[PDB]
């Protein structure tokens, strides 16, 4: 009886994921978007940094 | 920056405190030859060799021959899934496969064991030591009659023995042809591919076998000086 | 005569080319691969940097007093001149002994060869082929051991040609024929085992790997420099006016030829640095 | 008559949770950030070279201090650098030298390490004796440890080849929580910002979002053809990208529930072993088998630079906290640091 | 979601025929090395034959050799195991494998108890 066991759990795990609330990918993806921009400025990998403020000259 | 100075000292200083250490574990490391050993539940692999200590699931065995350390690490608690650990062993001198002979139902079984390890992207340069174990059962197996290997190998209908075999004194004609067609079974697996980076050493064994471990120490020594003449374009 | 000596000077200026060129593409393959910076190459640097010395610093003078036969620049010069083509050629056979034995190391006993090869004794190997080579360069030219004003020839005596004769061609070349005559059975007895591995399957392994790869490896020892000992031995004993002149130039010139020999037959027969080629 | 009923409704409910992630699926990531100006050409330079490992490198995982960093090794030792100076701070010996993971606590006091031992080591960096001891070792999984990470001084989460993913209390040494639902070995863990949720890549080619007070999974995340190797959560907690062996890295969104984005090229065949994001996330580093470390935009799928600085297998990176460098741990027993230039 | 639906088998008398296909989803089917495992009653599971991406090469378990033969549609993105002339010994519940990752000439664990890239099998029955 392992594998009937086995399926009303991954039949009740399915009803969970399948009840949460989704919002819009493109929402999603502004969202991705706008943080992105907001913290640009503060990324070293992405805009370099002066030798001066570069710990590893 | 007095301050800074002192500190820089410092950790200037504790560093050299490990790279000494790191000297000491250097010679330690280069001196042994690391070894993975593989087989099925019906193999006897842990009796293949005559130092055995069990660190947490992995079971590891030490033995010296000639004043050479061998450190051969066996996998015991893990899943019957092994395509991710088994690159933690990319690097050791040599595999040991062993495989029960005896055991026709599961020779396939081991075949295809053998076949993926053999062709791993990460195990392509990694030699094999084969030990065909339980040589005597088989013995027994092919003078009782009671199964036939061409049941589970129709190849063995047409099969004879190789020219250069070896067989023992005393030894009937029919174990000898099945003998070397279990051992023909694994070379052309690694005889397809491999382009001469690594090879096969099968050797056949039985339960009460103390030369074993000379085996290896044998057959390690044919894969590094091959790796050598192969260097220098001497092979 | 003019035409001969147009002739003649190309074929130096070729020669010093590609002993210049051949190992400075050997220093720089090492430097830029950080694989190629491994202790088992070591030997083959530091015989490439040897040969490349010798292709500044000896060999453009060589060629300027054969051509003009006549050594223009001072005494004084002079034996500094000789002293480094002593040192330098020295230092360069001596490099190749070490690495036949590093060789018939790792060949021979390749279980044991990361302990016995330290980089402890490189560097110790490395210092004893110096050691000896000012010895004998600039120790025994200053201070008149190989003594017997346009010629500039390294002088050469009765005892100076012996011991220099043995110690660095002679005894070398008979180690090297043993240690690479056993590397050789070695090679021939594992490509006659993976050749009859399985009945099915061609040979993978030609029969003659090992035999052209050492007789071009000892060949080329042999051949560039048996010539040139040979007559300095003969010199010693009999005389500088025994040789004559042009089989003298002959067999100088065979062993400078060496120098041009080594980046192809130490890094160029490597499979490491063919590789290592590539990425560069 | 029981057990077929019951798989037949688990595909009812696989295609009704498919046709509720296309319903919101109305643009695409691609679509939005078609605008945006690209990151243009992304140039990065070996700044430290970590040597002193003599085996293949594992894993490495940065301290919160931006300056000390962790790494493992397969010749059974982790090392403690300082990346400004390059001086080691410590040399653990591990006891068992099959090592596939480490971890650095946020506190910098404490490191975490484990292997085909099956056990989370627990190492002591600040004791009175002046020397580093093993505090814990964790026991309890049946399987190699393939992931951990500390969320404070007494919790750590580990993830396992046993399929499972476990929260353990380190003071009592025992597992508190078992993550439980993955059908393959557990490869990789991403911690969220806030420490309150976390996911995981398995080798049934799925990403498990985790409730950690909780104790159970979320939401599932499907895409990938091959075993997850790597995961990584986007820095605001809203999104994680995966590594998988089919040569591909994948953007999934936590609120859409569902795949964003693809970074794969033609040129790449081989599997992904690490991914990262920069400290603006706009940056996804993937480290390759191919022995290079590929530089995605993250927003326009588009490969921003390279990093080809190791000759074997690269293991393992990370991005500091304060985005200020990378580091690279690799098969061929070198760490390197990079960054850019003005 | 990589998924395989093994369909075909039944009941057949000994010595009859029967033909297997397998429906793969969710992965590019041209990229991976594909499998025939089957798992008697009261045995474990056995692999059966391969097949190589282009299928090029393919390979068969000795005890079926001669009878089964296996055939890829990459274009359709299905896979076939042709079984003719059966016997009673070939009674088992037949598993279409994928092997794990592509571009690869190894296949690990497709034989495994609890194996991802595995589909749900069908079942074969030759006793009369
Ligand atoms: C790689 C090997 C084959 C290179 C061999 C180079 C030899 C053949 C060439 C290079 C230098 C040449 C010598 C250069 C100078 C002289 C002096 C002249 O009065 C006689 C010819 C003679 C002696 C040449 C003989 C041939 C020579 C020795
Ligand atoms: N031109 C060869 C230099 C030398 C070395 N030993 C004697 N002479």
């Amino acid at each position: 009886t392992a594998s009937i066991a086995q399926a009303r759990k991954l039949v009740e795990q399915l009803k969970m994921e399948a009840n949460i609330d989704r919002i819009k990918v493109s929402k999603a993806a502004a969202d991705l978007m706008a943080y992105c921009e907001a913290h640009a400025k503060e990324d070293p990998l992405l805009t370099p940094v002066p030798a001066s403020e570069n710990p590893f000259r | 920056t007095e301050d800074q100075r002192n500190e820089e000292k410092a950790q200037r200083e504790a560093n050299k405190m490990i790279e000494k250490q790191l000297q000491k574990d250097k010679q330690v490391y280069r001196a042994t030859h690391r070894l993975l050993l593989l087989g099925a539940d019906n193999s006897g692999k842990s009796t293949i060799v005559k130092i055995y200590h069990v660190n947490s699931g992995i079971f590891e065995t030490k033995f010296q021959v000639d004043k050479v350390n061998f450190h051969m690490f066996d996998v015991g608690a893990q899943r019957d899934e092994r395509r991710k650990w088994i690159q933690c062993f990319n690097d050791v001198t040599a595999i040991i496969f062993v495989v029960d002979s005896s055991d026709y139902n599961r020779l396939q079984e081991a075949l295809n064991d053998f076949k993926s390890i053999w062709n791993n992207r990460w195990l392509r340069t990694i030699s094999v030591i084969l030990f065909l174990n339980k040589q005597d059962l088989l013995a027994e197996k092919v003078l009782a009659g009671k199964s036939k290997i061409e049941d589970y190998f129709p190849e063995f209908a047409r099969y004879t023995t190789p020219e250069d075999a070896t067989p023992e004194p005393g030894e009937d004609p029919r174990v000898t042809r099945a003998k070397y067609f279990i051992r023909d079974e694994f070379l052309r697996i690694s005889t397809a591919s491999g382009d001469g980076r690594h090879y096969c050493y099968p050797h056949f064994t039985c339960s009460v076998d103390t030369e074993n471990a000379r085996r290896i120490f044998n057959d390690c020594r044919d894969i590094i000086q091959r790796m050598h003449l192969r260097q220098y374009e001497l092979l | 005569s003019t035409a001969c000596k147009i002739t003649i000077t190309v074929v130096l200026a070729v020669l010093i080319l590609i002993t210049v060129a051949g190992n400075v593409v050997v220093c720089l393959a090492v430097g830029l691969n950080r694989r190629l910076r491994n202790l088992t190459n070591c030997f083959i640097v530091s015989l490439a940097i040897t040969d490349l010395l010798l292709g500044l610093l000896v060999l453009p003078f060589s060629a300027i007093y054969q051509l003009s036969c006549k050594w223009s620049f001072g005494k004084v010069f002079c034996n500094i001149y000789t002293s480094l083509d002593v040192m330098l050629c020295t230092a360069s056979i001596l490099n190749l002994f070490m690495i036949s034995l590093d060789r018939y190391c790792a060949v021979m006993d390749p279980l044991r060869y990361p302990v016995l090869v330290t980089p402890v004794r490189v560097a110790i190997s490395l210092v004893l082929i110096w050691v000896i080579s000012i010895t004998l360069s600039f120790l025994s030219i200053h201070l008149g051991w190989n003594s017997r004003t346009s010629k500039c020839k390294v002088q050469v005596n009765e005892v100076y040609g012996l011991v220099d004769g043995l110690v660095t061609f002679y005894l070398p070349l008979l180690i090297m024929c043993i240690t690479y005559y056993r590397i050789f059975k070695v090679a021939r007895d594992q490509a006659k085992r993976i050749n009859h591995i399985s009945s099915w399957k061609a040979a993978t392994i030609r029969e003659h790997k090992a035999t052209v790869t050492l007789a071009a490896v000892m060949g080329a020892f042999i051949i560039c420099w048996f010539p040139y000992f040979t007559a300095f031995v003969y010199r010693g004993l009999r005389g500088d006016d025994a040789i004559n002149e042009v089989l003298e130039a002959i067999v100088l010139w065979l062993g400078y030829a060496n120098s041009a020999l080594n980046p192809i037959l130490y890094a160029a027969l490597n499979r490491d640095f063919r590789t290592g080629y590539q990425q560069l | 008559s029981e057990l077929d009923q019951l798989r037949q409704e688990a595909e009812q409910l696989k295609n009704q949770i498919r046709d509720a992630r296309k319903a919101c699926a109305d643009a695409t990531l691609s679509q939005i950030t078609n605008n945006i100006d690209p990151v243009g050409r992304i140039q990065m330079r070996t700044r430290r070279t970590l040597r002193g490992h003599l085996a293949k490198i594992y894993a490495m995982h940065w301290g919160t201090d931006s300056r000390l960093l962790v790494s493992a090794s397969q010749d059974g030792k982790l090392i403690i650098w300082d990346s400004y100076t390059t001086n080691k701070v410590h040399a653990i010996p591990l006891r068992s030298s099959w090592v596939m993971t480490c971890a650095y606590a946020p506190s910098g006091n404490y490191v975490a390490c484990g292997g085909l031992d099956n056990i989370c080591s627990i190492y002591n960096l600040k004791t009175r004796e002046g020397n580093v001891r093993v505090s814990r070792e964790l026991a309890g999984h049946t399987g190699y440890l393939s992931c951990c990470r500390f969320l404070d001084d007494n919790q750590i989460v580990t993830s396992s080849g046993d399929t499972t993913c476990a929260l353990w209390d380190i003071e009592t040494g025992q597992q508190t929580t078992t993550f439980t639902g993955h059908t393959g070995d557990v490869m990789s863990l991403s911690l969220a910002p806030d420490t309150r949720l976390f996911v995981s890549g398995a080798c049934d080619a799925s990403a498990k979002l985790w409730d950690v007070r909780e104790g159970m999974c979320r939401q599932t995340f499907t895409g990938h053809e091959s075993d997850i190797n790597a995961i990584c959560f986007f820095p605001n907690g809203n999104a994680f990208a995966t590594g998988s062996d089919d040569a591909t890295c994948r953007l999934f969104d936590l609120r859409a529930d569902q795949e964003l984005m693809t970074y794969s090229h033609d040129n790449i065949i081989c599997g992904i072993t690490s991914v990262s994001f920069s400290k603006s996330g706009r940056l996804l580093l993937a480290g390759y088998d191919d022995f290079n470390c590929n530089v995605w935009d993250a927003l326009k799928a588009d490969r921003a630079g390279v990093l080809a600085g190791h000759d074997n297998r690269v293991s393992c990176l990370g991005v500091t906290d304060d985005g200020m460098a990378v580091a690279t741990g690799s098969w061929d027993s070198f760490l390197k640091i990079w960054n850019g230039s003005s | 979601q990589v998924q395989l639906q093994e369909s075909g088998g039944g009941l057949v008398q000994p010595g009859g025929s029967l033909r297997l296909s397998c429906a793969a989803s969710g992965f590019t089917f041209s990229n991976y090395k594909m499998n025939w495992v089957r798992q008697a009653p009261g045995k474990g599971l056995e692999w059966v034959s391969d097949i190589s991406q282009s299928g090029a090469s393919i390979s068969y378990t000795g005890s079926v050799k001669g009878r089964f033969t296996i055939s890829r549609d990459n274009a359709k993105n299905t896979l076939y195991l042709q079984m003719n002339s059966l016997k009673p010994e070939d009674t088992a519940v037949y598993y279409c494998a994928r092997c794990p990752a592509p571009f690869t000439r190894d296949c690990f664990d497709v034989t495994s108890t609890t194996y991802a890239y595995r589909g749900q099998g069908t079942q074969v029955t030759v006793s009369s």
